[PDB]
């Protein structure tokens, strides 16, 4: 299953297939498979309003503002590994939230109905 | 120029308040409803996650006291009731046609199959569970409802794998020398953990796992006196323990096809119980002890011990099964020491006198009385040591006591390797694509 | 959650992006979280079958029929509200929904198959 | 539901539309809807990794090899049925499923994030 | 003397005098996502090969 989320940065995106394949795979037990099956939906419930529709490592329009800790992007990315800037925007994760769906998704889904 | 992308990274390292399941493997109170027990050879070393532990502060153990407490009395529902007894038993001593001086020869009324007839047998009981009113009442009638186990089932420890709902992550350092907690570089992940064994005592834990090279003391805060102070021990140790009574267990219906067991006689070799252990192990043991108390209280410190101070011996002596009998052991030839100043502190064996109960109360829970059947033949049970409680009771000098009472403290001695992460995949870091 | 139901028509569809992100987020309390759990998943069955796949307010390419209560489609596009014209389209359901699958979903799924 | 399962091969794929509909519309009972709500779940798990996202007759670029039964592709596409060459395939199953997410979706999918 | 036939080992129970022993039929249906199958064809030896279905 989970492997190499230690000491690797960008990396560990190359292997995000397995990631999935083995994720979801009385009544005291019960309550799993309900919320376990609650997750991997209410994500890819609003994955499908993000704009990447199933699984592609995608980029959106929308920018990243620079306020978000703007700490060096093309350096940060490779050597200082994740659980450590996951903290570092874990503060700005809500307001990314409703900036998902109005740059692409009022603007942009609205502009190819124009034809 | 940044332009943010969406991810299913792997960080999801969060808390997990949770559900759980089991993986153990006759219809023996564990009744095997669990799941057939994988192979599972995935201890997948992790590299460098710096993590640490909370042993203290879990669910694992809050569902663990749970599980079993529930587990137990579901294998006790569908045995015989049986409260017709509880009416004016009158005893008197064991007679031996003359001697000097545990059991009592017990006069005794009960119903039959038919709702009229009565029934005036005799049987044997204990010391511990009758009491005077010469007329002498069940020791549980105050308030309780008596109930026979059935016999057919074990009381014995029977393996428990633990697996993680489909969705979460079992995680294990592999690391060394906690102090209860610790951020353990070292880690390997698991969907499923290793078999864990249904026991239950006091004072000693057995049949436990073993230490890495030493002692590991564990607690939360050394400097209160109220905590619970646990010793891993390195070097297990061999009790042998016994009922050397040859005994006779008869059968009788008290009513509508509900059977019941007494103990009918003995054959005539009355003796009492007891527990040996090696007089040379023992001392072995507690210079390991003292060896790292003089770490964490000073160089010039005297190390007392002492026995429980009083209350129930439930809470006093060792609370102890076996083999379908539940013991009461009297240790105090084991915390007769004191160990002086931390500077220049066999073919034998010691023995200790062992109680036998029938009328039990599991956790303390009160209402709940189960009864044990007397079994034939002799007893003989071997266990190892792995597991002590120590209590710091309230000049440098220092008395310890072999505390307990909580059960969870023995399940949390067993099962701090282990943490439950909740898994949310999802990460948003920004590149340059626009597009 | 929900709003602007009542008084508009057409500019509801502006906003049909906070409508599902909220939405699916002992025994007889168990029923719910299965067929609340049944529901986002049968019509998304089928939705994948009219050819949209993810969230896209979207065109397919089979036909409006006229026969289906043709009153001013620009006209009534803006003003009337919903609710008021679901009505009057509520008999032509089951029609439109074997018009799913045959129109684009029995010819045009088996034409890019012939390069 | 279903039909013409018996005597046809390839023609059963024109009619591949009603056969996913239909599908998936105490406590003993309650084992139903929770394993068949996982089914159309697990599968769609991996579907989403195929790359084919949605319901297309889809083709991926990842090569059948020639040592899985090499016999008459455009010959036996045709005349002999399904359930016969399904036992053929049935041990290369597992295979291919390292094989749908390594082709197309270790070197492909990083590949479009070059621009 | 006569006791009752099953006192050796069991307890009496009465049926509640309003319901009815009869056969009333039952329909089976399968599960969401599973299929009943049957054949229409003719003369199994128990088991058998049936090609209408
Ligand atoms: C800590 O860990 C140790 C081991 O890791 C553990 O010790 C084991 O304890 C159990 C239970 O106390 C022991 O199991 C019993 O062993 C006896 C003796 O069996 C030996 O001898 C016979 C004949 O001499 C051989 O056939 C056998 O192979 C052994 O060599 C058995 O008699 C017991 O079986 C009976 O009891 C079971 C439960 O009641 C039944 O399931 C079983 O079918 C047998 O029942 C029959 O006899 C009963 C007699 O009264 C009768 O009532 C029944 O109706 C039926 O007729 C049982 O197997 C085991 O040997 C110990 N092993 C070691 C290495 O010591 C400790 O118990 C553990 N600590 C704690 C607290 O649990
Ligand atoms: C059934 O057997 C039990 C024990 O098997 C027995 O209970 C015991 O009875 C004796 C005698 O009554 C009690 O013995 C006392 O013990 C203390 C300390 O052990 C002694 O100091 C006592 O001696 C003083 O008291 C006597 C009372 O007359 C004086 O005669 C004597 O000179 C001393 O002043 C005394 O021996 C013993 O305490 C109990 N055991 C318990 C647990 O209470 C019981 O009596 C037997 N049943 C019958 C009906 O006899
Ligand atoms: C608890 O009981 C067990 C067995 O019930 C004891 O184990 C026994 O220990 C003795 C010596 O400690 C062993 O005897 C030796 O055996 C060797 C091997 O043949 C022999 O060469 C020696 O001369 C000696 O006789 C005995 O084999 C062993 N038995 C078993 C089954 O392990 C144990 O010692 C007891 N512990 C205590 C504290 O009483
Ligand atoms: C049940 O009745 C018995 C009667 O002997 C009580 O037993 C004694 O009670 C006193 C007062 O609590 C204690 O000091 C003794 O130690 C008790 N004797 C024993 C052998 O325990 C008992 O307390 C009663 N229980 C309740 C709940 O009322
Ligand atoms: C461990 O517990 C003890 C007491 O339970 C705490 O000791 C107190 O410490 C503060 C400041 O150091 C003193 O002002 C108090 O007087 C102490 N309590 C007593 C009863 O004397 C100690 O802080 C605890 N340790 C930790 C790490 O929390
Ligand atoms: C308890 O006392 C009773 C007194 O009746 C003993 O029962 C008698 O024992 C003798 C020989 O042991 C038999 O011949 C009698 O038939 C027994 N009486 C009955 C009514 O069965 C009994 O033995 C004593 N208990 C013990 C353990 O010795
Ligand atoms: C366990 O054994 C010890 C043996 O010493 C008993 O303790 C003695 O009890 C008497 C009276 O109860 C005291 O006068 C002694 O000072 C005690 N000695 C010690 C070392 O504690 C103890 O009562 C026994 N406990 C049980 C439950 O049997
Ligand atoms: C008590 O612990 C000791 C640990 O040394 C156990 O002894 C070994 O246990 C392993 C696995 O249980 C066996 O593979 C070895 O053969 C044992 N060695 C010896 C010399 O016995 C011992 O089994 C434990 N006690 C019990 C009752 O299981
Ligand atoms: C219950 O008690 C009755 C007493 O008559 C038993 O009935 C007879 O038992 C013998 C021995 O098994 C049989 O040979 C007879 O055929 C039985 N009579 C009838 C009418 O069945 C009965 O067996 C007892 N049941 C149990 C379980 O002990
Ligand atoms: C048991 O019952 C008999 C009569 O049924 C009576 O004579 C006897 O005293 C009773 N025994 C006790 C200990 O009360
Ligand atoms: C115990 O370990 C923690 C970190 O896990 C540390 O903060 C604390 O000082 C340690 N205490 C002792 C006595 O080593
Ligand atoms: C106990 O005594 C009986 C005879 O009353 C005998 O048959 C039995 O074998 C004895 N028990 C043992 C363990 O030898
Ligand atoms: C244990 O042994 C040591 C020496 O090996 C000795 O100094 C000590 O007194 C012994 N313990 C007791 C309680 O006598
Ligand atoms: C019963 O039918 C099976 C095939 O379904 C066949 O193998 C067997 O020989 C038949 N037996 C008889 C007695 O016809």
């Amino acid at each position: 299953f989970l492997g190499a989320a230690g000491s690797t940065m960008g990396a560990a995106s190359m292997t995000l297939t397995v990631q999935a394949r083995n994720l979801l795979s009385g009544i005291k037990q019960l309550q799993a498979r309900v919320l376990a099956v609650e997750h991997y939906l209410r994500d890819q419930q609003l994955l499908g309003i993000w704009g990447c529709s199933g699984k592609l490592i995608c980029c959106t329009n929308v920018p990243w503002n620079s306020s978000w800790s703007n700490r060096n992007l093309s350096e940060i990315w490779d050597n200082m590994t994740w659980l450590q800037w996951d903290k570092e925007i874990s503060n700005y994760t809500q307001i990314i939230y409703g900036l998902l769906e109005e740059s692409q998704n009022q603007q942009e889904k609205n502009e190819q109905d124009l034809l | 120029n940044l332009w943010v992308t969406v991810y299913y990274g792997v960080p999801v390292w969060k808390d997990a308040e949770t559900t759980l399941f089991c993986a153990s493997d006759h219809n023996v109170w564990a009744t095997h409803a669990c799941v057939p027990t994988d192979p599972n050879p995935q201890e997948i070393h992790l590299e460098n996650v710096t993590e640490e532990f909370n042993m203290w502060k879990n669910n694992m153990v809050e569902q663990m006291h749970e599980d079993i407490i529930s587990l137990w009395d579901q294998s006790l529902k569908p045995c015989v009731k049986l409260t017709p007894l509880c009416v004016t038993l009158q005893c008197t001593n064991v007679t031996n046609n003359i001697t000097d001086d545990e059991l009592k020869n017990c006069s005794f009324n009960m119903t039959t199959e038919l709702r009229d007839k009565k029934q005036k047998v005799y049987s044997l009981f204990y010391r511990l569970d009758v009491v005077q009113i010469k007329e002498y009442r069940l020791i549980n009638c105050n308030t309780s409802a008596i109930t026979q186990a059935c016999p057919k089932v074990s009381f014995e420890p029977i393996p428990i794998h633990y697996c993680a709902p489909a969705g979460f992550a079992i995680l294990k350092c592999k690391d060394k020398k906690f102090n209860g907690t610790g951020p353990c570089p070292s880690v390997s992940t698991v969907q499923c953990t290793h078999g864990i064994k249904p026991v239950v005592s006091t004072q000693l834990l057995l049949n436990g796992s073993l230490a890495e090279e030493e002692v590991i003391i564990r607690s939360e805060n050394i400097t209160n006196n109220a905590k619970n102070i646990l010793v891993q021990l390195n070097t297990p140790v061999q009790i042998n323990c016994t009922r050397p009574n040859n005994n006779t267990v008869k059968s009788i219906r008290i009513g509508p096809g509900q059977a019941f067991y007494y103990t009918g006689d003995i054959i005539g070799d009355i003796r009492q119980a007891h527990c040996n252990v090696s007089k040379a192990t023992w001392n072995e043991t507690l210079g390991k002890v003292v060896k790292q108390l003089r770490k964490h209280f000073g160089n010039n410190t005297i190390i007392r011990f002492a026995q429980s101070s009083g209350g129930d011996l439930e809470v006093t002596t060792h609370s102890f099964n076996c083999g379908g009998e539940f013991f009461y052991c009297n240790t105090s030839g084991l915390f007769n020491s004191t160990w002086i100043s931390n500077t220049s502190v066999s073919n034998d064996s010691i023995t200790l006198p062992c109680r036998i109960k029938q009328i039990i109360n599991m956790w303390q829970r009160i209402g709940q009385a189960m009864y044990a059947p007397p079994i034939q033949g002799v007893i003989r049970c071997v266990s190892n040591i792995t597991g002590l409680i120590l209590t710091r009771d309230g000049s440098t000098t220092e008395t310890f006591r072999p505390g307990g009472g909580d059960m969870r403290d023995n399940w949390r001695s067993e099962l701090y390797k282990y943490k439950v992460v909740k898994i949310e995949p999802l990460g948003v870091a920004p590149t340059r694509c626009k597009r």
